[PDB]
């Protein structure tokens, strides 16, 4: 536990229970006294978790197709900006294979498919490996934990071989890398709003230039 | 169910749509037979 | 525009209210000043790095009014040029 | 400390007891043996207090009923919202705001009310309004019924997230009691949290959207080609041609150097000549600099952390050496009875509006406000009702706390104490200052109707003869038009123009503000005011020192707080309740309220509203005679209630003939409250007793046996009807004159 601004509130509930407990909360929300609903420990953990993940692949992808163009071979045809491939209509957009709203709402309809599900899955755990599914049944049922599902479908090659230690590990990993994705993909999003020019280019200027020091400008533009 | 429908059939909310009805039926024949002063039918 | 007016009276409001805190000059987190005096030091239970017990609210608390304390000092620049 | 404790799902939403009236009374849910069972069971239905003991399943309960407050708020303003989108000419409206008439409201041509549809201009029929929503929404930038089309769908969709907010809150995760009776906290965020950052984003609206619009149609241009304002914050360019200054992103701001924004954040002061309003500028300054302050004032009571005051720690230092002990327990006081806090609240309220009423005429903040003449008018008075009636509920609350949640036991304070040890005293001092008001301001009025109504003019009380002059408020006139010469610098004119000095600001051959002389006839209505506003103290600070116990009856509180009598015995006991001492002082805040308003309208159309010639020369709505027609009530009668009550009376046959049908019912209703405050109720028993013979002689005879109003609901329903009739006849003529006039 190394203490990086803890509290007594923290401490209240944080008892070590998370995988790799920091001690690194000022505030104390989940204080038990009353539980508050989605303030659950449990769900706070599920929540990290899930975060970390979603910000893992989103730091990826948002920077592969125009870092890639740097001297690869994904076409200049996408040689645009995260936030200027079109999700920021004030930036730039692209003619795609559908129009874009309801390409939209149908991406919308299956990650809520999915995220429904594995909600349903939280509240009643292994509840889901009893319906008609046609197949996928025999499956789904997860390894238990919402936190951490397993099985052939979750787990290919296989790890944590005979171990919690293994386990343990790899996961401590899993909260760094959640932690690291979560501060590079706020650090590219805010130089976007702020530089103007993209992130790959960023590091285009940063390997050479030290002077660039855009903290002394601040200039605020779109 | 029928705790909603014991409490529909309390004198408020009937008395309510009953008037309601009838100032709709008054006011369509209005509009049907402007200023209606006398009773030329017999 | 570094170490100017600015930069100068900013920084070293800044550093001697932290100071003021951290020395025992400051009715801080774990300080309460009464009419007079104000040595009435007395816990809250926020036990940080600091090896006087500074929690990451004084040490944020402090900042704030000495920032302050500095732009009401500079703003009243009549003297040192109103544009600068 | 403080945590986010709560609990789990106490009352399901079933509909098991709708079907049962009066669930909550044990009385009430047994059976209306009688007809007094239907009036018992609205009497009571909000009186959460009398149907627990612990206060945390009524916490639970009130905090639920702002909820549904609030979404009655929400859907009221969504209602608006919609009906200035699909049913009004506001288009047309800001296409030139001189001489339209902003109409939002059509009626359906079924009854011959097609007639309420009057011309307003435009190419539009509808009946005329006085809202006054259209300076709003030309100060905001709406410009386009798409805008008002989407915020009335946007309002409704919060309406109904509080609805729902309030049902969960109540049923499902009811709030616990630490939470509730934790104020340090609530003080904290609302300070800080709800105040500041309102003012702060709303600047921000304004220095991003409305200030550039704004600037356009005053430059003046079809608003159809205006630039729509994302593509103002989006584009730079756009502000930078506007601002220079603007087109310096952030830096002027960080480094200190704020001077540079100048431009747009600036301490001009007065109005705006291209509209009569204030300059926007000024009033994004000034929301800005509230913001900050309401930011930094809320920083104040620890809650959590180890810095910071608490409201218990603040109040036991004072004490004084009179008083003794201070204030010591009262923040017990005043966080274990709610009839406290809504006393409190209520009264505080109350000023604010009353205080918003006066700041709103004499600095019209939107623009082209000061000349749209019905509207300051309307928007003046129904502040000023809205005050008063806060007030008295604040006296009825403090009363009902008096009674009910005082015991010295356990909420013991020693400045209360006190103060109820004296009552005796203060009762009297301030009946005796009453009659010395009642007699030197109204009598003077009665001397000077006399002395002109035989033949002595010259022995009046006027400028022309026996002088009262009014010297404090010329003294504090002539301070504030010589004030921004040397104590404020940094302003341009007076903070407003009606201190006597400057010029006059005057749109479309109309004059909105100027200087406002005060004569004797301006000293002997303010002391009339003070007058009757002491005589409304003097009863309900009677009723609520009093509700206790008094020297007449010896254990009046145990006998409840609203009952109506204590027999005829002793001489006569009627009206000794507090519930009676507020029935009595609401018709003396109707009286105040309606000289004031009177007062203002006579003042305003006698002195500043008018028109201006090409010259420039001024014929006010009314000639000016004010300073000599208003010192004689034979003068009100005549120059004032008389002549100036024609447009309504002639006003059949036209558009505004509604405003006429109303002036007639108003006065009606008014009639009819008096049956109910004169008679009593035996007499009304046996009528309805002889009636109910008639009845059941035919088997009639209903088993919901009829009975006459108990008296204490006799005397409310006469209220009440007094009230609505007073308030609907100047309601009526107030609207009537000006609209038809002006
Ligand atoms: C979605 C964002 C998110 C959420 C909900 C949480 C949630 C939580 N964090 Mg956390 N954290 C995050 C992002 C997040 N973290 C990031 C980006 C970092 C890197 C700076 C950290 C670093 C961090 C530390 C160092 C610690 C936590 C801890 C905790 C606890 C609670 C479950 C504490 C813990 O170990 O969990 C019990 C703790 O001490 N957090
Ligand atoms: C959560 C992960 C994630 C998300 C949401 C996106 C989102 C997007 N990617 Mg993408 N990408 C990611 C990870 C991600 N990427 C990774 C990890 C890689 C490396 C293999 C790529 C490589 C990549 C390329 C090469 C291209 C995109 C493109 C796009 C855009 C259109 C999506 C598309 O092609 O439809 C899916 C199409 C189907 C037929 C299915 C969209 C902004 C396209 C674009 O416009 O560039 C920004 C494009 O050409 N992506
Ligand atoms: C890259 C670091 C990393 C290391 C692990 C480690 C592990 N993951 Mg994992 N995961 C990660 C990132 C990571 N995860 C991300 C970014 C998404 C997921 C989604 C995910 C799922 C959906 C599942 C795992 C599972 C597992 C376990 C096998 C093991 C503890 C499995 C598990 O929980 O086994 C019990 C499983 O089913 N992970
Ligand atoms: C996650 C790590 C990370 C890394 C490697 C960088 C790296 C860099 N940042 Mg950055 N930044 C980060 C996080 C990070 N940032 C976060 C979390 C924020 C939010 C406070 C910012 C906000 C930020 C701003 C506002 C600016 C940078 C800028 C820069 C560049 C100088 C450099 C490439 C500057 C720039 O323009 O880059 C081109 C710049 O002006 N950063
Ligand atoms: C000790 C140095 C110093 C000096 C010389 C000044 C001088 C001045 N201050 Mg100032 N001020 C100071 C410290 C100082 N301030 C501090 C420490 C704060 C609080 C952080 C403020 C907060 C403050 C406010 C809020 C205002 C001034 C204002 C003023 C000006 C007018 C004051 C007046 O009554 O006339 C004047 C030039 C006023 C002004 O408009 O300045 C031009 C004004 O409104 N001051
Ligand atoms: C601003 C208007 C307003 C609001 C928010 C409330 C709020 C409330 N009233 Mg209510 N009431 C009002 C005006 C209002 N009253 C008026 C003007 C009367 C006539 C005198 C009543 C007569 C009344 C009675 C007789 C009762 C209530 C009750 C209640 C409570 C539950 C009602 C409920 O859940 O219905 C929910 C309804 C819907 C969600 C939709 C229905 C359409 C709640 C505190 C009940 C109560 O407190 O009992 C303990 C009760 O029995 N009210
Ligand atoms: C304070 C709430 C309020 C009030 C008093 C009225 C009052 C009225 N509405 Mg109305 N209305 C409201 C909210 C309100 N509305 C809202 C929120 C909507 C949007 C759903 C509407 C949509 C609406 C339509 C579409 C119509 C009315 C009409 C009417 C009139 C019959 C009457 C004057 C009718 C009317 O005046 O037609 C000219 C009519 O046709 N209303
Ligand atoms: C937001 C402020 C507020 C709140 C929360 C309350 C809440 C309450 N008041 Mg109250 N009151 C207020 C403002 C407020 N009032 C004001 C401004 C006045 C002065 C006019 C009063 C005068 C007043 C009196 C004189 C009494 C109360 C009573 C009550 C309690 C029972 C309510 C009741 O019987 O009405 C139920 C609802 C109705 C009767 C509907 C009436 C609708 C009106 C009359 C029709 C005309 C409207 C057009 C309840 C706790 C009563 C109490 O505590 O009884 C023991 C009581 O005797 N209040
Ligand atoms: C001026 O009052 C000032 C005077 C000062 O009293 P204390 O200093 O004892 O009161 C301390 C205050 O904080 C109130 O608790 O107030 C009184 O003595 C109460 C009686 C007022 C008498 C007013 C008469 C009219
Ligand atoms: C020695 C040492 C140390 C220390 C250091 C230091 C000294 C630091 C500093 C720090 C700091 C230095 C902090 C600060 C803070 C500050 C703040 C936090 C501020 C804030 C501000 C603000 C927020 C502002 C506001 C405003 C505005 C915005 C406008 C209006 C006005 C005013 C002013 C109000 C350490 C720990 C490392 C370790 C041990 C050793």
């Amino acid at each position: 536990r190394q203490l990086w601004f803890a509290s007594k509130q923290s401490l209240t509930y944080l008892d070590g229970t998370l995988p790799g407990d920091f001690g690194f909360d000022p505030l104390g929300l989940s204080d038990p006294e009353g539980t508050g609903g989605f303030i659950e420990p449990r769900w706070l953990a599920y929540g990290e978790i899930f975060n970390g993940r979603t910000a893992m692949m989103g730091v990826v992808g948002m920077i592969a197709p125009e870092a890639l163009g740097k001297v690869g071979l994904v076409p200049p045809e996408t040689a645009i900006p995260w936030f200027q491939a079109g999700a920021i209509p004030p930036a730039g957009t692209y003619q795609y294979w559908a129009d874009p709203y309801t390409l939209f709402v149908f991406e919308m309809a299956l990650i809520g498919f999915a995220e429904h599900r594995r909600l349903q899955d939280w509240y009643n755990p292994g509840s889901m490996g009893k319906q008609y599914f046609l197949g996928l049944e025999k499956y789904l049922g997860g390894s238990g934990d919402p936190a951490y599902p397993g099985g052939p479908i979750f787990n290919p090659l296989g790890f944590g071989t005979k171990s919690e230690k293994e386990m343990k590990e790899l996961k401590l990993k899993e909260i760094k890398n959640g932690r690291l994705a979560m501060l590079a993909f706020l650090g590219m999003s805010l130089q976007a709003i702020f530089t103007g020019v993209g992130p790959f280019q960023n590091l285009l200027d940063h390997l050479s230039d030290p002077v660039n020091n855009n903290i002394l400008t601040s200039l605020k533009f779109h | 169910m029928r705790d909603i429908k014991t409490y529909l059939s309390v004198a408020p909310v009937l008395s309510t749509l009953w008037f309601g009805a009838l100032a709709g039926l008054l006011i369509e024949i209005n509009r049907l037979f402007p200023d209606a002063l006398s009773f030329p039918f017999f | 525009y570094i170490g100017s007016s600015t930069n100068l009276i900013m920084v070293t409001t800044t550093t001697l209210m932290l100071f003021a805190g951290r020395f025992g000059l400051a009715p801080s987190a774990n300080r309460k000043a009464t009419a007079g005096l104000k040595l009435e030091a007395r816990e809250s239970g926020l036990q940080t790095g600091d090896p006087a017990g500074f929690t990451l609210a004084d040490t944020l608390a402090c900042g704030a009014v000495g920032h302050i304390m500095g732009v009401g000092i500079v703003l009243g620049l009549k003297n040192t040029g109103v544009l600068d | 400390e403080v945590k986010i404790v709560v609990d789990r799902d106490p009352v399901k939403t079933s509909f098991e007891e709708w079907a049962r009236p009066g669930h909550f009374s044990r009385t009430l849910a047994k059976g209306p043996d009688t007809t007094t069972w239907i009036w018992n069971l609205h009497a009571d239905a909000h009186d959460f207090d009398s149907h627990t003991g612990d206060l945390e399943e009524i916490s639970r309960k009130v905090f639920s009923a702002h909820f549904g407050q609030l979404s009655i708020i929400f859907l009221w303003l969504s209602g608006m919202y919609f009906h200035g989108a699909r049913f009004s000419n506001y288009e047309a409206w800001l296409s030139d705001p001189t001489h339209i008439g902003p109409s939002a409201q059509v009626v359906w041509p079924i009854v011959g009310q097609e007639i309420l549809n009057g011309d307003v201009g435009g190419g539009f029929r509808g009946i005329q309004i006085t809202s006054g929503f259209f300076q709003l929404w030309r100060a905001s930038g709406i410009t386009s019924e798409l805008q008002l089309y989407c915020t009335a769908i946007g309002a409704l969709v919060f309406a109904a997230l509080m609805l729902f907010a309030g049902w969960f809150h109540y049923h499902k995760a009811a709030p616990k009691l630490a939470w509730f009776q934790d104020v340090e906290s609530m003080l904290n965020h609302h300070l800080a949290g709800l105040l500041g950052l309102g003012s702060l984003s709303w600047a921000g609206h304004q220095i991003h959207v409305s200030l550039p619009i704004n600037q356009f149609l005053d430059a003046g241009v079809d608003p159809k080609e205006i630039p729509l304002p994302h593509e103002f914050i989006l584009n730079r360019d756009l502000l930078a041609q506007l601002y220079p200054s603007f087109a310096e992103g952030a830096t002027p701001f960080f480094t200190l150097n704020w001077s540079k924004y100048a431009e747009f954040l600036t301490f001009r002061g007065g109005l705006d000549p291209v509209t009569g309003g204030l300059w926007l500028t000024d009033i994004a300054h000034h929301h800005l600099a509230i913001a900050i302050l309401f930011l930094i004032a809320g920083h104040m009571y620890r809650t959590n952390w180890g810095i910071g005051h608490g409201l218990k720690d603040i109040l036991e230092a004072h004490k004084g050496p009179f008083t003794g002990q201070g204030h010591k327990g009262l923040y017990e006081i005043l966080t274990t009875s709610w009839h406290a806090q809504l006393s409190l609240n209520l009264a505080m309220l109350g000023s604010t509006t009353i205080v918003v009423a006066h700041h709103m005429y004499s600095m019209p903040p939107y623009p082209y406000l000061a000349t749209d003449y019905g509207t300051q008018l309307s928007l003046f008075t129904h502040h000023m009702w809205i005050g008063g009636f806060l007030i008295v509920g604040a006296a009825a609350h403090a009363a009902i706390f008096m009674v009910r949640d005082y015991d010295p036991t356990t909420r013991y304070n020693d400045l209360l104490d006190r103060v109820l040890r004296h009552r005796d005293a203060i009762i009297s001092h301030l009946n005796w200052v009453c009659i010395f008001l009642g007699f030197h301001s109204f009598g003077l009025y009665i001397h000077n109707d006399t002395m002109s109504a035989l033949g002595r003019p010259q022995d009046m009380f006027s400028d022309t003869a026996i002088q009262l002059q009014p010297i404090f408020a010329q003294w504090v006139q002539n301070i504030h038009a010589t004030a921004p010469g040397v104590t404020a610098p940094g302003a341009t004119t007076s903070t407003s123009l009606t201190w006597g000095g400057g010029e006059l600001v005057a749109v479309g051959g109309k004059v909105a503000l100027l200087p406002i002389p005060l004569g004797t006839a301006d000293f002997l209505v303010h002391h009339i005011h003070a007058f009757t506003i002491h005589v409304t103290v003097l009863i309900l600070l009677k009723g609520v020192l009093f509700a206790r116990s008094s020297r007449l009856i010896p254990d009046k509180a145990n006998l409840g707080f609203r009952f109506p009598c204590d027999g005829p015995g002793r001489g006569g006991t009627c009206q000794v309740s507090a519930w009676d001492h507020v029935f009595l002082g609401l018709f003396w805040m109707y009286n105040a309220i309606s000289v004031v308003i009177f007062h203002f309208s006579w003042k305003m159309q006698s002195d500043v509203w008018g028109t201006i010639s090409d010259q420039g020369v001024v014929t006010h709505i009314t000639g000016g005679n004010f300073a000599q027609s208003s010192i004689t009530i034979n003068g009100w009668l005549r120059d004032f209630l008389w002549a100036q009550a024609s447009q309504v009376i002639q006003s059949y046959g036209s558009s505004l003939s509604a405003y006429g049908l109303f002036f007639l019912g108003a006065h009606f209703v008014w009639a009819f409250s008096l049956m109910f405050l004169f008679s009593g109720r035996g007499y009304w028993q046996e009528l309805i007793e002889s009636i109910v013979w008639a009845h059941n002689k035919l088997k009639v005879a209903p088993a919901t046996q009829p009975r006459a109003l108990s008296i204490i609901q006799g005397r409310a329903v006469g209220v009440t009807h007094y009230l609505l009739g007073g308030i609907a006849t100047t309601w009526a003529f107030f609207l009537a004159r000006i609209i038809a006039v002006g």
